């Protein structure tokens, strides 16, 4: 038996969701990365004063129906260091589709992007650079591996 | 003094400014950071399209101020 | 199952003001033959709930030359529901109560089997082209310029 | 049927929720995850200032290799905005770049708003207006902005 409980972010976003007693903390944040988009990992729930862990279930937290809980967005403050090992994500990531590279090259300009997500943009062998509108042509295309070894390098260091 | 501005892709870098460093000052410690030219670049803070002539100050941009960059844009 | 994988999806959800924004566009750009235009008829309703449209008789029949104006009205579930249509300017056509101009969607096949593909410039272009069929083709007109109230 | 949402849109909708912009609120409908809800604050130190427009912005199919479809729901007096609240911006068009995003074409269009451009305009009833006197037409704006984007939300 489904029951609702709401969960409001320090934005002022409050957040319905369709829960039982028996989930765990974890299974609350995967349904809100389907609702809300978030990845489990960057979720920190709150709950009378307690902060939540994802073994333990919503019934052993006294969390009953229309209880009301605090996400906080990325709570904790390291797994290397939490804003310089988040910029590091950034840099390795294509403007475009917003995920890490895959297979990056750069253009004339020097940005870099993912092959097939430049490519798509210079059909028919060109155009104008996303970031700085530089002219570009497709096969002036410039492999970029290290910025390819450092996605898998991060990708390590998030799976430890 | 500080400031950050949070780029296209929605990064945010730290500057190197002076309240009397112009737009353009700004503008290019973000060229030499993220490679965008001076005349691509659009700097907004409340929502006003910053100007390349006047000073940080002239907008009271205070330390720690999150500024927010945009590509050139026209209405028509 | 229900469900079975497919290799190919298109055509995402367009909400129903751009749908009704694209619309206004085509008729603000005069685009088709000229025998039909179509688009709002208070230029401030946000909502773009009424409609005004225009059609011109055919040649080789009964409404040759006369101008028809009409009005389209679609709801909050257009163009998945279909939408509401009336006739301003007073004519004599099968499907059509002879004191209202109110349309039955029954006897007009484009509104009585509604898709989301259709559009008001179909509605239009396909009632002109019903009024081109041979039973309505030679029925009597009351005298052009009276309308309803 | 289905298909997956892609993952930029699924990217920008969890960064609306986790990085707000001042100004600036951006909200996806419940029934349709491309469709947003939007209203921006008006600029400082322009006629629109203290304002609240609400605007209303869908990603079409082929986004981001196209820029999104954007309009203002609040009555506002612009000379590239006509009176449904659609939009002429050239990012929104021929300069469009898959790198922007809702966050910017956002902050771009409010800064449509600090820089109008009655020499290039789409509402050719309001920009002559802007041209023949411009002090009349900035007043107007503030009158609107009070009477339309004000108390509105
Ligand atoms: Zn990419
Ligand atoms: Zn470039």
């Amino acid at each position: 038996s489904h029951m609702q409980i709401f969960v409001k972010t320090l934005t002022g976003k409050t957040i319905t969701l369709e829960v039982e007693p028996s989930d765990t903390i974890e299974n609350v944040k995967a349904k809100i990365q389907d609702k809300e988009g978030i990845p489990p990992d960057q979720q920190r729930l709150i709950f009378a004063g307690k902060q939540l862990e994802d073994g333990r279930t919503l019934s052993d937290y006294n969390i009953q129906k229309e209880s009301t809980l605090h996400l906080v967005l990325r709570l904790r403050a390291a797994m290397a260091s939490a804003a310089r090992l988040t910029m590091m994500w950034e840099e390795v990531t294509c403007p475009i589709c917003l995920d890490p590279f895959v297979e990056p090259v750069s253009i004339e300009c020097g940005h870099s992007f993912c092959q097939e997500c430049i490519s798509q943009v210079g059909k028919g062998g060109g155009s104008v650079c996303p970031v700085c509108r530089q002219r570009f042509l497709l096969k002036n295309l410039r492999p970029n591996r290290q910025l390819a070894n450092m996605v898998n390098n991060l990708k390590e260091i998030s799976q430890e | 003094m500080q400031i950050f501005v949070k780029t296209l892709t929605g990064k945010t870098i730290t500057l190197e400014v002076e309240p009397s460093d112009t737009i353009e000052n700004v503008k290019a410690k973000i060229q030499d950071k993220e490679g965008i030219p001076p005349d691509q670049q659009r700097l907004i803070f409340a929502g006003k399209q910053l100007e390349d002539g006047r000073t940080l100050s002239d907008y009271n941009i205070q330390k720690e101020s999150t500024l927010h960059l945009v590509l050139r844009l026209r209405g028509g | 199952g229900s469900q079975e994988f497919m290799a190919v999806s298109t055509g995402v959800k367009v909400p129903r003001n751009f749908r009704l924004l694209e619309e206004l566009e085509e008729g603000q750009k005069g685009v088709g033959d000229g025998t039909v235009s179509w688009g709002l008829e208070d230029d401030e309703d946000m909502t773009l709930t009424r409609w005004t449209g225009m059609i011109i008789g055919p040649p080789r029949t009964n409404y040759e030359n006369r101008i028809y104006s009409l009005k389209v009205e679609c709801g909050p579930k257009y163009p998945e529901a279909p939408p509401s249509v009336r006739f301003v300017t007073k004519i004599n056509m099968n499907g059509i109560n002879n004191s209202s101009g109110m349309v039955d969607a029954r006897s007009i096949p484009v509104l009585a089997k509604w898709q989301n593909s259709y559009s008001i410039k179909v509605v239009l272009q396909e009632l002109r082209r019903l009024m081109m069929s041979k039973e309505n083709m030679k029925l009597p007109q009351p005298p052009e310029g009276q309308t309803y109230n | 049927g289905m298909a997956g949402l892609p993952r930029r849109i699924i990217k920008e909708t969890q960064r609306l929720l986790a990085e707000p912009v001042p100004g600036i609120k951006a909200e996806p409908d419940e029934s349709n995850a491309r469709y947003f809800h939007v209203v921006i604050a008006g600029p400082q130190d322009s006629p629109f200032e203290g304002g609240t427009f609400k605007l209303e912005l869908f990603l079409p199919e082929e986004y981001p290799m196209a820029a999104p479809k954007v309009r203002f729901m609040t009555k506002i007096y612009h000379p590239n905005v006509d009176k449904l609240g659609r939009i002429k911006l050239d990012i929104l068009a021929d300069k469009w770049s898959p790198a922007l995003q809702i966050r910017t074409v956002l902050l771009s269009i409010q800064a449509l708003l600090s820089a109008p451009n009655p020499d290039d305009p789409l509402a050719n009833d309001v920009a002559e207006q802007w041209k023949t006197n411009e002090a009349q037409a900035i007043e107007t704006a503030r009158a609107w902005t009070r009477l339309y984007a004000m108390n509105n939300i």
